[PDB]
C-alpha cells in the first residue's frame, strides 16, 4: 500500500544517523522520546553506540520510566548482555556506589533513589539477572535501615521480600531463610507500632524457597499463609505471583483438585492484565505446566512449554537464564511425552540449549545448572538404549553417568542427603546403573531412593510410587527376584490408582510389567487376569485423551478474584 | 537440628579420643555405629572416620617400630613415641595453625 | 521401555 | 611526629607522621633537607582533605578482620583526587 | 623420655578440590559417597599427574573413560603418583 | 574508637579518640602542636560549646557516625572556620541547555 | 587478609563512575593514569565505553606509549576485536586519513606522525593484525617517501623492513618479494651518501619469505648475510627475530647441529631481556619447538608448544591470529606425539581451535587458513580408522577428502604446482586416498608430490624420505606390489640412521613395513633379521629417550651473542 | 599403524 513514514518516525531516524554529534543532546530529550532514539540504535544494530549509553545508571533511569515499551526494553537489554558489554553488573555497582554516597542525607533523596533501585532492581530481577538485581537491593535494603521510623520500615520489607526472590532465582536458598527471618524482624517492628503490612508477597517467596528445598510438609503450611492475606487492594503481580508458587506447592501435595483452581485462575489474572506476551504471563504458563505433568496430562504440558518458551524467546533475547529455565522444562515435558517413542532429537536440543545458555552466565557450581544437566543426562541415556552402535551406546552412557553424579553433588552439597532431589538423582541414577548393566549397584541406589523419599514424603505418595516402578523393573526384567518384584508392582498400582485412576498412562510399565513378571513364574491364569486391565488402560486413557486445549480451557472470565481463595481457604 | 549435635560431638570425640580416654574401644564404636543406622549413613562419615584412625594407629606404630629395626644403618631414635594418624578432613581439629614452631634437636 | 519415565 | 601538609591557598591538614607516610611521595618529601612544612602549590585544598582522611583510612584498616567499607569519592572531586592519588604516590 | 603426639596427615595437592566431581580432596568422591560411603571407600585414591593436577582416583578413572586430558588444564593425561 | 578533626581557623588536627573519652583528653592533643594553654582553647560544634565534663560520646560524635574515611568535625577557638575551596561544579548532562 | 584499596584504585573507580561526565576530561590525564581509566572499562565489562575510546587514534597512541603495561594493553585490544568493534581497522583507516593530512605539512611535523605510525604499526603486527598493520605502515613508507633527503632514508627503509615483516607474516609473500625491492632502492641512496645502516633485521626477515616459499635453498644462503650483520649496538627485539629464522632455515636444510646452538640461544635471550610470559618470548618457543619436532624429540616439542600457546593465551585473548598459529603447531605436535597411541582427542580440540579462529579473522582465500586446515583433517583421518563404524569411517575422511582439497587449492594459488608446502599437501592426500578405497589414484598423488620434492631438495632429504615411506607403505599393503617398495624403505632406511641415527622414531612404520613385506614374498630368514633388529631398534630406544624438560636445558647459555653468530659462519 | 607420522 506503500503508506509514508510518520514525522516521528522519520526524525527518530535521523537523529541515530546523526547521533555521534548529538548525543550530548539527546540525553535531555523526554523519556518517551529518548527511549525511541535508543531502540533505533538497537533496530540499526549500533549496539555500541547504545550500550555506552545504558552503562550508565542516569541514562537506565530515564529508560526504565517507559512502562509501556518495557517489552522493548528487555529485548534491548537481553542484546546488550549477549553483545559482551556487562551491562547489567556495570549498573548494579554503579547503583551500589552511587546508593552508598547518599546515606549521609535527607529522606527525599534517599527516598528518589531507594525508588530507582525498586525499578532497576526490578528490572535486572526481571530479566533473570538475580545475582545482580541482589545487589542493587541489598543497596537499597542498607538505605532503610539507616533511618528507624515507622516511614521507612515498610519499605525494608518491601526490599526483603524482593531478595527473598532474586535468592531464589539465584538458588542461594540458604540466605533465604535469613532474609525471611530479617523481614519478620522489619516486620513485627512495623506491626507492632500501629501500622500493619500486607505478608502476602513475602510468604508467597517461602512457597516457592520450601518449594525448592523439597520441604513440601512445610511449603503447603505457608501456602496456606500466603493465601489468607491475599486482600483485593494487592497488585496483580502480587497476587498472581502468590497463586503460582501457591500452584507449585499444592501439586507436589499430590492434591490436584484444588491446584487446578489456582493456577488456572492465575492464568486467567496473568492473561487479561499481562497479556499473551508480557514474561510474567509465560512465568505463570511455566508453573501452570508443572501441574499438568505431574496429573499425567502429558500431552498439553509440552503445547504450554512451547507458548511459555515462546514468549520467552521474544522477551528475553537469546542467552538468558529464563530462556534457559523455559528449555529445561521444555525438554524435560518433551522427554517425558516421548519417553514411548524413543525419539529425542527436539528435546536434547532443548536440553542442551538450556546447558548452553546456563554454562554461559552462571558460574559451574550452581544449583539450577545441575537441575539443567540432568535433563539431558535422563535423554542421553535414552538414546544410548535407542541407537544399535555398541560404540555409541557405552560413550553416550557414561557420558550420562557424569552429568547425574555432577548433578548429584551440586543437589548434595546444599540439599543435604535427606531430600527429595537428592533421592530424584538417586533414582536417576539407579534407572542409569540399570542401563549400564550394573544391576547390583543399580539395587543400592534405588533402596536409598525410595528410603529417603518414604521418610521425608511418606509410605504412601505419588513420588515414592514412580520410584518404585524403577525399582520393580530392576528386579522384574534383568534381575529375576520376581518374589521382591512382584509386591513393588503391586506397591505402585494402589499409589498410581490412588490419585490417577486406572487410566494412568504411567500405568503402562506397571501393567506390561506384571505380565512379565508372572511369565517366568507360572500362574498363567493371573497373565490374563492382568491382560484384560491393560485393554481397559487402553480404552480408559484414549477416550479421555480428546480434551481440548489448555490454553483455552481457562477461556475467558472462568472465575473471580478473592473467589478462588476463599474456596480454597476452606478446604 | 542434628547438624550442629554432629559438630558438637565430633569437636568431643575427638578431644576424647586423643587424650586416651575411653570407656573401650569397641563402646565408642557401638555409639558410632547406632548413629549410621539412626540418622544416616553419611551423617556418621567423618564422626566413623575419627574412628578406625586410632584403631589402625596401633597396626601402624607396630609397622612404624618395625621399620627402623628393619633398616640398614643402625638408628636409635632414643625418646620412645608413638603417634595417632588423622585425616584432615575428618577431624575438627584443624582449627587455624597460623603460628609456626621450631622443635629442637631432644625430638 | 520399562522403566517408566525418569522422574 | 606531626607534618604541616599545607595547600595551594595556604590551607595547612596537619596529621601524625605515620599516617602522612603511606603516601611514597611525602616521604620523600620529608626526607633531605627539611617533620616539618612540605610545599603543595599544585594540589588544591579540598582534594587534599580527602587524601588525608585516605591516610587514617588507610592505617586503621589494615589487616581488617571484618570487611573494609568502600571509601568515598565524591564524583565532583574524583577526577582531581586521582591525580593527587598519582602525585603524592598514595 | 616417653612421647605421644598426632599428626593430620593430608595429600600433598593444595588445590583442595577434585575438580571433576567438586567434593573435598580428603572426602570420597562423589561416585564413592553415592552408594557405599565405607564399602568402596577404602580403594578412593587420589591420583596426581605430569602437570600436577591430583584428582579422585575413581573421578579421574571416569573422566578418562570419556575424555582424554586433564580437565583443568586441556594438556594429555599421564599419571605419576598414584596416592 | 572515634576519628575527628579539629578546625579552628584552618588548622586541622586528624588525631583518633576513644568514644568513652572526654573532652579534657582532647584539648591536650591540640597544645601538642599548636603549642597553646588549653584553658584558653574553647570547641564550637555546630556554633555550641562543648563541656569538659561531658564524654566524646555524650556530643554525638558516635564511634559509628565517626568512620576514618567521613569523619565527624569539631570547631575550636581562642568561629572563623573558612571552607577549603569549592570543587569545579561539574555539569549534570541530563540538564537542559 | 583483606588490605585496603589504594586511593588512586579507588578514584579510578570513582571516575570510571562518572565517565559520561568525564569522558572528554579524562583525556587530559597524565599518559599513565590515561591507560589505567582506561583499563578499568575493560575490568569492569564496559567493552562498549571502551570500544569507542579505542577507536580515536588521538587517545590511543597516548595509550600506546604506556609500555609498562603492554602486556595488560595486548589483553584489552584483543578483547575488543572478537567482541565486534574493529579497533584494528578503524584505527588503520584513522592513521591512513591523517597521514594524507599532514603529508602536505613540514617534513619535521611528518616525523612526529612517522614515530606514531611505528609505535601503532609496531602495535598492531605484534597483536597478529597484520592485514590493518599494512595500512598504517603503507601510510607511514609513502609519507616518508616524499621527500628524499638522508634522514628520511633511514625511516624508509625502518618503514619497510617492518612492512615485510607485515606482508611476510600475512602470507602476502609475491607482494613481500616486490617490497624487498623497494628496499633495496633505499639502502643503495643511504649507502651512496657515506651512510651504513645494519640490514640484519631486512635481512633475516627475508628468509622467512623464502622459508614460508619453501625455497630453503635460497632462505639459508640469506641466513649468512642476515647473520653476519649482527653486532653489539642491535637491539634483543632484532637479534631474536635473526637468530628464530635464521634456525627455521637452518632446521630444514638438515643442519641440525647449528640450528640447536641458535634456536636454544634465541630461546635463552628472549627469555633474559623479554621476560618470560612476553608475545616475542611465546614466538621463539613456537619456533623452538619446530626444531625439536625436526629433529625427533616430538615427546619434548609438545611440551613447548604448550609453553608457547600458554603465553599466547594470556597476552592475546582468544580469536587472535597468534593464538591460532600456537595452536595449529601444536595441534600438529600433538597429532605426531600421539600417532601411534590414538589419543587425538586434545589434538582435535587444538585444531579445531585453530581453524575456528582463522575462519573468523581471516577471509576463506587465505593460506594460513592452508596450514591449519591440513592438520585438523590429518587428526581427522585417524579417528575414523580407530573408530569401528562404517558410517563415521565414510563421512570423516570425506570431511578430510574436503580439508586437503581446500588447503590444497589455497596453497596453489599463492605458492605453485612446483613448491613443497604445495608438494607435501599430495603426501598427505596421498595418505587419506590409502584409506579412502582410491588406491588407484593414491600413488599417482604421492608420485606427483616425490618428483617435486626430490627436484627441489634432492635425493638425500628428510622431507622427501617421509612421502617415500608413505609411498612403499602404499604398495606393500594396497598395491601389492613387494618389487618397487622394498626398492624404497632401503632408501627411507638409510638416510633414517645417516641423520638422525638409529634412534629414529620413523623407523618403526618401515622396520615393521618390511616384518610383513617379507612375510608375503617368501623369504623367511630376512624375516627374522628385520624381526632382531626391530628389538634392536627397541633396546637403543630405551637409553636414548630422555624426557629432559627442553625449557630447562637452555637455562643459562654460557656463550653470548657473540659466540653463536661467529661460530655458525665457522661452520658455514 | 601402517603409515609413518604424516607431514
Ligand atoms: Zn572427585
Ligand atoms: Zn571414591
Ligand atoms: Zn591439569
Ligand atoms: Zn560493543
Amino acid at each position: 500500500e506503500w503508506i509514508p513514514e510518520t514525522l516521528y518516525n522519520t526524525a527518530i531516524s535521523a537523529v541515530v544517523d546523526n547521533y555521534i554529534r548529538s548525543r550530548r543532546d539527546i540525553r535531555s530529550l523526554p523519556e518517551n522520546i529518548q527511549f525511541d532514539v535508543y531502540y533505533k540504535l538497537y533496530q540499526q544494530g549500533r549496539l555500541c553506540q547504545l550500550g555506552s549509553e545504558f552503562c550508565e545508571l542516569e541514562v537506565f533511569a530515564k529508560v526504565l520510566r517507559a512502562l509501556d515499551k518495557r517489552h522493548l526494553l528487555h529485548h534491548c537489554f537481553q542484546a546488550l548482555m549477549d553483545h559482551g558489554v556487562k551491562v547489567a553488573s556495570v549498573l548494579a555497582y554503579s547503583f551500589s556506589r552511587r546508593c552508598s554516597y547518599i546515606a549521609e542525607s535527607d529522606a527525599a533523596v534517599k527516598e528518589k533513589a531507594i525508588q530507582v533501585g525498586f525499578v532497576l532492581g526490578g528490572f535486572l530481577s526481571d530479566a533473570g539477572w538475580y545475582s545482580d538485581a541482589e545487589k542493587v537491593f541489598l543497596s537499597c535494603l542498607q538505605l532503610c535501615t539507616l533511618h528507624d521510623e515507622m516511614l521507612h520500615w515498610f519499605r525494608a520489607v518491601e526490599c526483603c521480600v524482593r531478595l527473598l526472590h532474586v535468592r531464589n532465582g539465584n538458588c542461594k536458598y540458604h540466605l533465604g531463610e535469613e532474609t525471611f527471618k530479617l523481614a519478620q524482624t522489619y516486620m513485627d517492628k512495623l506491626s507492632k507500632h500501629g501500622q500493619q503490612a500486607n505478608k502476602a508477597a513475602l510468604y508467597g517467596e517461602l512457597c516457592a524457597l520450601l518449594f525448592a528445598k523439597s520441604h513440601y510438609d512445610e511449603a503447603y503450611k505457608w501456602c496456606i499463609e500466603a493465601m489468607k492475606e491475599i486482600t483485593a487492594g494487592l497488585p496483580v503481580k502480587v497476587v498472581v505471583d502468590v497463586l503460582r508458587q501457591a500452584s507449585k506447592a499444592c501439586v507436589v501435595k499430590r492434591e490436584f483438585k484444588k491446584a487446578e483452581q489456582l493456577i488456572k485462575h492465575a492464568v486467567y489474572l496473568a492473561r487479561d492484565h499481562f497479556g499473551s506476551k508480557h514474561p510474567k504471563y509465560s512465568d505463570t504458563l511455566l508453573d501452570y505446566g508443572f501441574y499438568l505433568l505431574n496429573v499425567d496430562n502429558i500431552c498439553q504440558s509440552v503445547a504450554i512449554y512451547q507458548a511459555a518458551l515462546d514468549i520467552r524467546q521474544s522477551v528475553f533475547g537469546g542467552k538468558n537464564i529464563h530462556v534457559a529455565t523455559a528449555h529445561e522444562d521444555l525438554a524435560y515435558s518433551s522427554y517425558v511425552h516421548q519417553y514411548s517413542s524413543g525419539k529425542f532429537d527436539n528435546a536434547l536440543f532443548h536440553a542442551e540449549r538450556a546447558i548452553g545458555i546456563i554454562t554461559h552466565i552462571l558460574p559451574e557450581d550452581h544449583l539450577l545448572l545441575a537441575s539443567s544437566k540432568r535433563v539431558k543426562a535422563l535423554i542421553l541415556e535414552e538414546i544410548a538404549i535407542d541407537c544399535h552402535n555398541k560404540e555409541t551406546e557405552q560413550r553416550l552412557l557414561q557420558e550420562a553417568h557424569d552429568l547425574h553424579l555432577s548433578s548429584l553433588q551440586l543437589a548434595k552439597k546444599a540439599f543435604g542427603e535427606f531430600n527429595v532431589q537428592t533421592a530424584k538423582h538417586y533414582g536417576n541414577l539407579g534407572r542409569l546403573y540399570q542401563s549400564m548393566r550394573k544391576f547390583k549397584e543399580a539395587e543400592e541406589m534405588h533402596i536409598k531412593a525410595i528410603q529417603i523419599k518414604e521418610q521425608l514424603l511418606g509410605q504412601e505418595d505419588y513420588e515414592v510410587a514412580l520410584s518404585v516402578g524403577h525399582l520393580a523393573s530392576l528386579y522384574n526384567y534383568d534381575m529375576n527376584q520376581y518374589e521382591n518384584a512382584e509386591k513393588l508392582y503391586l506397591r505402585s498400582i494402589a499409589i498410581g490408582k490412588k490419585l490417577f485412576g486406572e487410566g494412568y498412562s504411567g500405568l503402562e510399565y506397571d501393567y506390561r510389567g506384571l505380565i512379565k513378571l508372572y511369565n517366568s513364574i507360572g500362574n498363567y491364569e493371573k497373565v490374563f487376569e492382568y491382560h484384560n486391565v491393560l485393554s481397559n488402560w487402553n480404552r480408559l486413557r484414549d477416550r479421555q485423551y480428546s480434551v481440548t486445549d489448555a490454553l483455552e480451557d481457562v477461556s475467558t472470565s472462568p472465575q473471580s478474584t478473592e473467589e478462588v481463595v476463599q474456596s480454597f481457604l476452606i478446604s | 537440628d542434628k547438624d550442629v549435635f554432629q559438630k558438637f560431638y565430633a569437636r568431643m570425640l575427638a578431644k576424647r579420643l586423643i587424650h586416651g580416654l575411653s570407656m573401650s574401644m569397641d563402646s565408642e564404636e557401638a555409639m558410632i555405629n547406632k548413629l549410621k543406622q539412626a540418622c544416616g549413613y553419611e551423617f556418621t562419615s567423618k564422626l566413623h572416620r575419627m574412628y578406625t584412625d586410632m584403631s589402625v594407629s596401633a597396626d601402624l606404630n607396630n609397622k612404624f617400630n618395625n621399620f627402623i629395626k628393619n633398616q640398614d644403618t643402625v638408628i636409635d631414635l632414643g625418646i620412645s613415641f608413638q603417634i595417632y594418624v588423622l585425616q584432615a578432613g575428618a577431624w575438627p581439629l584443624t582449627q587455624a595453625p597460623s603460628s609456626t614452631f621450631a622443635i629442637p634437636q631432644e625430638l | 521401555q520399562k522403566r517408566a519415565s525418569g522422574q | 611526629m606531626y607534618v604541616k601538609l599545607i595547600s595551594s591557598d595556604g590551607h595547612e591538614f596537619i596529621v601524625k607522621r605515620e599516617h602522612a607516610l603511606t603516601s611514597g611521595t611525602i616521604k620523600a618529601m620529608l626526607s633531605g633537607p627539611g617533620t616539618n612544612e612540605v610545599n603543595f602549590r599544585e594540589i588544591p585544598s579540598h582534594v587534599l582533605s580527602k587524601v588525608c582522611m585516605y591516610f587514617t583510612y588507610k592505617v586503621r584498616y589494615t589487616n581488617s578482620s571484618t570487611e573494609i567499607p568502600e571509601f568515598p569519592i565524591a564524583p565532583e572531586i574524583a577526577l582531581e583526587l586521582l591525580m593527587a592519588a598519582n602525585f603524592l604516590d598514595c | 623420655k616417653k612421647w605421644n603426639a598426632v599428626a593430620l596427615w593430608a595429600w600433598d595437592i593444595v588445590v583442595d578440590n577434585c575438580a571433576i566431581c567438586r567434593n573435598h580432596i580428603m572426602d570420597l568422591c562423589i561416585e564413592c559417597q553415592a552408594n557405599q560411603a565405607s564399602a568402596t571407600s577404602e580403594e578412593c585414591t587420589v591420583a596426581w599427574g605430569v602437570c600436577n593436577h591430583a584428582f579422585h582416583f575413581h573421578c579421574i578413572s571416569r573422566w578418562l573413560k570419556t575424555r582424554q586430558v586433564c580437565p583443568l588444564d586441556n594438556r594429555e593425561w599421564e599419571f605419576q603418583k598414584y596416592g | 574508637d572515634v576519628f575527628l578533626m579539629i578546625r579552628r581557623h584552618k588548622t586541622t588536627i586528624f588525631t583518633d579518640a576513644k568514644e568513652s573519652s572526654t573532652v579534657f583528653e582532647l584539648k591536650r592533643i591540640v597544645e601538642g602542636i599548636l603549642k597553646r594553654p588549653p584553658d584558653e582553647q574553647r570547641l564550637y560544634k555546630d556554633d555550641q560549646l562543648l563541656d569538659d565534663g561531658k564524654t566524646l560520646g555524650e556530643c554525638g560524635f558516635t564511634s559509628q557516625t565517626a568512620r576514618p574515611q567521613a569523619p565527624a568535625t569539631v570547631g575550636l577557638a581562642f568561629l572563623c572556620i573558612e571552607p577549603f575551596s569549592s570543587p569545579p561544579e561539574l555539569p549534570d548532562v541530563m540538564k537542559p541547555q
